[PDB]
């Protein structure tokens, strides 16, 4: 079967090179009318084509990405390497790499691999307080480096209504989230809610009162 | 960009539906090369309709392909849960495989539930370190689809926000989202009202503050 | 004894028009039913010959030339025909006994971006005979002054690559062409139907 796997580094540093290579299997990159081609998904975003290569070494390039993307293959080790310079955060996505045909244009995708382009180390997170000016509480974690953080309420007693909602990374190279939970307006004056915010990477704990 | 979809369309199982794919530039051509792709959550996109209308081995006779003039259209007929995907286009320009903007379709599995909407100021303690993030959210709806807008003294935002959402409750099957902007503390106590709109349907619900007055 | 023609039609190479390829069939069982069977072809002209009673008659020789030009020229491979693949690539006798056959290859010959691997002639002095080739990659001189194998002002290369697209229509995709020539002479036949 017709089959596409990418490879490569999670994390690079704006400015430097990223280098994905494409192994794959079950069809030759030498028949005519065949080619490989490597596309990229940002999250949330549209797909978005950015290099191609032919059976015969004919290479074919985004126009606006042209000058930082260089595509190449090796018939003997059935790979196919992009490689994409002065990367910039706005190029955080899930790269895949897929097989080409005029008729179908890309079939047989490969699973993608999600890069992340930041300068940011290791960072704790900062943590502020949701309260407005039944009510809806919060704790918003603020610019953290890597993921993951885990985010409790009460210590874990409190799990009802509560929405964590899967972080973003920002602009500045670092991640954020907020944690939600929905208490009731006559119990928020006796019951007092604290959102336990853990961050392993870096060894650090985040216990926030939040005020109704 | 080159193709333009709608970004979303809506049915209920067993009805047709049908997604457009209009190329905005002679750059096409001939437009006859019009693929579509079926991405699941996580997973690679999945070729569904090459050619128009051609359909590879394997693909249900539910999907279907065709074109007037230069919109190309996916209709998808005994319409099933599995099949609430985005679907993309894709064609040709002269220099490139272009892509459409992608079209998520919603097959309604239930009632629609309206959500409850909470806004939240910047906190005075993230005001000292120089940044004001303002947080919208959307509790607990029903589907997906919500336009969230956010107004600075009336002044509609663009490029200053990022939308979360969480997955679907396994219980009710609502979902919650999340709209943050951000301001530079400069920036924010340069406005008074702020508020985010909430859009579903016919109801939109705006729910804002005054800064200094919290 | 069945000819080579799946050698000729499902060949993964095809030649440029200026440097066409012949294959010399002899010695064999023609079957055009496999030809007649398939779909992929838009273009089947006979000339001097009927293509019903193809699987009837006998030569002593037949030629399979092979090429890849524009849909728009396909009219071009016929007799008495006028172009520049008539007149300096690829030309037919007047007095033709054989088959054109083509088939549209977009499938396989366009490129995202156009593929330029294709070439044809542009410029020549004179005409092609029939069945005449020309390979040559000298500096056509257009004008008065010598170009001594630069190019300059009326001193062009003469090869032009087609650069198909795949966003063309029709008439400017590739197509893969066939030419059967049967050689009908007062000699004993090498080549029959079934
Ligand atoms: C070319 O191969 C196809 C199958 O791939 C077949 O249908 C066709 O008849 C072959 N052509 C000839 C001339 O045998």
């Amino acid at each position: 079967q017709i089959t596409l796997k990418e490879s490569g580094p999670t994390l690079v540093k704006p400015t430097q090179t990223l280098t994905l290579t494409c192994t794959f299997s079950g069809f030759s990159l030498s028949i005519s009318g065949v080619g490989v081609g490597w596309l990229r998904q940002p999250p949330g975003k549209a797909l978005e084509w950015l290099a191609l290569i032919y059976w015969d070494d004919d290479k074919r390039y985004s126009p606006s990405l042209k000058s930082r993307l260089t595509i190449s293959k090796d018939t003997s080790k059935n790979q196919v390497v992009l490689k994409m310079t002065n990367i910039d955060p706005v190029d955080t996505a899930t790269y895949y790499c897929a097989h080409h045909s005029i008729s179908t244009i890309f079939d047989h995708w490969g699973q993608g691999t999600l890069v992340t382009v930041s300068s940011a180390s290791t960072k704790g997170p900062s943590v502020f307080p949701l309260a407005p000016c039944t009510a809806a509480l919060g704790c918003l974690v603020k610019d953290y480096f890597p993921e993951p953080v885990t985010v409790s309420w009460n210590s874990g007693a409190l799990t009802s209504g509560v929405h964590t909602f899967p972080a973003v990374l920002q602009s500045s190279g670092l991640y954020s989230l907020s944690s939600v939970v929905t208490v009731p307006s006559s119990s928020l004056g006796t019951k007092t809610y604290t959102c336990n915010v853990d961050h392993k990477p870096s060894n650090t704990k985040v216990d926030k009162r939040v005020h109704h | 960009s080159a193709l333009t979809q709608p970004a979303s369309v809506s049915g209920s199982p067993g009805q047709s539906i049908t997604i457009s794919c209009t190329a905005t530039s002679s750059d096409v051509g001939d437009y006859n090369y019009v693929s579509w792709y079926q991405q699941h959550p996580g997973k690679a996109p999945k070729l569904m309709i090459f050619e128009v209308s051609d359909r590879p081995s394997g693909i249900s006779n539910r999907f279907s392909g065709s074109k007037s003039g230069n919109t190309a259209s996916l209709t998808i007929s005994g319409l099933q849960a599995e099949d609430e995907a985005d679907y993309y286009c894709s064609s040709y320009t002269t220099s490139s495989a272009v892509f459409g903007g992608g079209t998520k379709l919603t097959v309604l599995g239930r009632t629609v539930a309206a959500p409850s909407v909470f806004i939240f100021p910047p906190s005075d303690e993230q005001l000292k370190s120089g940044t004001a993030s303002v947080v919208c959210l959307l509790n607990n709806f029903y589907p997906r689809e919500a336009k969230v807008q956010w107004k600075v003294d009336n002044a509609l935002q663009s490029g200053n926000s990022q939308e979360s959402v969480t997955e679907q409750d396994s219980k009710d099957s609502t979902y919650s989202l999340s709209s943050t902007l951000t301001l530079s503390k400069a920036d924010y106590e340069k406005h008074k009202v702020y508020a985010c709109e909430v859009t579903q349907g016919t109801t939109s619900v705006t729910k804002s503050f005054n800064r200094g007055e919290c | 004894n069945l000819c080579p023609f799946g050698e000729v039609f499902n060949a993964t190479r095809f030649a440029s028009v200026y440097a066409w390829n012949r294959k010399r069939i002899s010695n064999c069982v023609a079957d055009y039913s496999v030809l007649y069977n398939s779909a992929s072809f838009s273009t089947f002209k006979c000339y001097g010959v009927s293509p019903t009673k193809l699987n009837d008659l006998c030569f002593t020789n037949v030629y399979a030339d092979s090429f890849v030009i524009r849909g728009d020229e396909v009219r071009q491979i016929a007799p008495g025909q006028t172009g520049k693949i008539a007149d300096y690539n690829y030309k037919l006798p007047d007095d033709f006994t054989g088959c054109v056959i083509a088939w549209n290859s977009n499938n396989l010959d366009s490129k995202v971006g156009g593929n330029y691997n294709y070439l044809y002639r542009l410029f020549r002095k004179s005409n092609l005979k029939p069945f005449e080739r020309d390979i040559s990659t000298e500096i056509y001189q257009a004008g008065s002054t010598p170009c001594n194998g630069v190019e300059g002002f009326n001193c062009y290369f003469p090869l032009q690559s087609y650069g198909f697209q795949p966003t063309n229509g029709v008439g400017y995709q590739p197509y893969r062409v066939v030419v059967l020539s049967f050689e009908l002479l007062h000699a004993p036949a090498t080549v029959c139907g079934p």
